[PDB]
């Protein structure tokens, strides 16, 4: 599914 | 970038992010790494943001082209998918090369070493997404090995709410589900990570709580999709 | 792209658009133009879409950097704005060079010739956005001259609802407002274009009506912003 | 203000 984004947004 | 000052490369990477010029950002951060000094926390984030955005765009394009190619089955769709795939592999090889020369070997603190080993797992994972056959096997194992070393350090050296530890677990769980054909391992890891973080939230400030709960929600979003 | 077939370049430009790979798209369409044959309606649109998206991203980045630079007033912000500016100018020069060698001179039908002269006006307009001083003057006049020739042909050869005629008027009105310091000319052109198109809608099919009214709404949106 | 987009969307 989703992995960690580059920034909190 | 050999003739530009380290501090100027860092400054320009920040400007490039603001301008949404991620290829430039990545080139500036590659130049900064190649100065040979260790990276601070903030500088590690600039490096990761730059390459995650570059490779993220390549991955999205590869998936569009791969879908068209599969539906088709002239040479043009395959040739163009191959072109995008080679470019993607080249960016992953570049990032892995920075980590191997010499970011990981100089990283002694748990925060830095876990961060870089998580990156190593991620870029081998992106290589595995486009790999076939036996090449796939050794690439998959390289991702697994990097994530596993990062997990072992994180569990010994970081609290269960640490955002790097949480993001590592999130990404390793995605590896298990999407790459390793291990959905039960993926679900188990995400659940145990979420629950252990929940039990440690009471120790955190308001700002740390916000960070940890944001990543916990990403773990929960995956669990909802997978169950 | 000299060794790739024209038809393969066109096919790959369409794939690149689907994959949101606009730099690739533009390179494929440059290669197609350089085969030396005229472009069909659909091929002209691929060329325009590709370069409009590439230069549109450069313009947005230049505006971010220009804003930071103006607020600041080390050399890094100016140096990086200059780098983006030079890249943008290079893309505009490339498009203008394709139009001059030899798309415009071979375009005899009103639809093709107006399309290319509108493009010429647009890429000189993008050059004018970043130009200073006396360079600005000759660049501004080059945009004006191209748009004016396109307008003269469009008014003689196309109905007032033709989408190319409408988009040309829209863009020339933006030129007047944003580049030429002629807001009254901009408003007058947009109003007269809108009203003359309105009076011709009765002649159109449902699908042509949808196209013409879409661009009329863009003219109206500008008039609402400017009045 | 706005110029013409590349595609109707
Ligand atoms: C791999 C990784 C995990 C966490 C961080 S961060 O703490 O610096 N950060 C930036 C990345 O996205 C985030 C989402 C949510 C959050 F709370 C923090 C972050 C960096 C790298
Ligand atoms: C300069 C120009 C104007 C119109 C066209 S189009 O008719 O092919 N088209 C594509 C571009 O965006 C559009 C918006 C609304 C519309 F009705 C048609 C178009 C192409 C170039
Ligand atoms: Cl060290
Ligand atoms: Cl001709
Ligand atoms: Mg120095
Ligand atoms: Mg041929």
């Amino acid at each position: 599914a989703g992995s960690i984004p580059g920034r909190r947004s | 970038m050999g003739s530009m000052e380290r501090a100027s490369l860092i400054q320009k990477a920040k400007l490039a992010e603001q301008a949404e010029r991620y290829e430039d950002m990545a080139a500036f951060m590659k130049g900064a790494v190649e100065k040979g000094e260790e990276l601070s926390c903030e500088e590690r984030n600039l490096l990761s943001v730059a390459y995650k955005n570059v490779v993220g765009g390549q991955r999205a394009a590869w998936r569009v082209l791969s879908s068209i190619e599969q539906k088709s089955n002239g040479p043009e769709v395959r040739e163009y998918r191959e072109k995008v795939e080679t470019e993607l592999q080249g960016v992953c090889d570049t990032v892995l090369g920075l980590l191997d020369s010499h970011l990981i070997k100089e990283a002694g603190d748990a925060e830095s070493r876990v961060f870089y080993l998580k990156m190593k797992g991620d870029y081998y994972r992106y290589l595995a997404e486009v790999a076939t056959g036996d090449d796939k096997k050794r690439i998959i194992d390289s991702a697994r090995s990097a994530y596993q070393e990062a997990m072992d350090i994180s569990k010994k050296e970081m609290p269960p709410t640490n955002p790097i530890r949480l993001g590592l677990a999130l990404n390793f769980s995605v590896f298990h589900y999407e790459i390793a054909n291990s959905p039960e391992e993926a679900i188990s890891l995400a659940k145990t990570t979420f629950d252990e973080a929940m039990a440690d939230l009471h120790t955190l400030s308001e700002d740390s709580y916000k960070d940890s709960t944001l990543i916990m929600q990403l773990l929960r979003d995956n669990l909802t999709l997978w169950t």
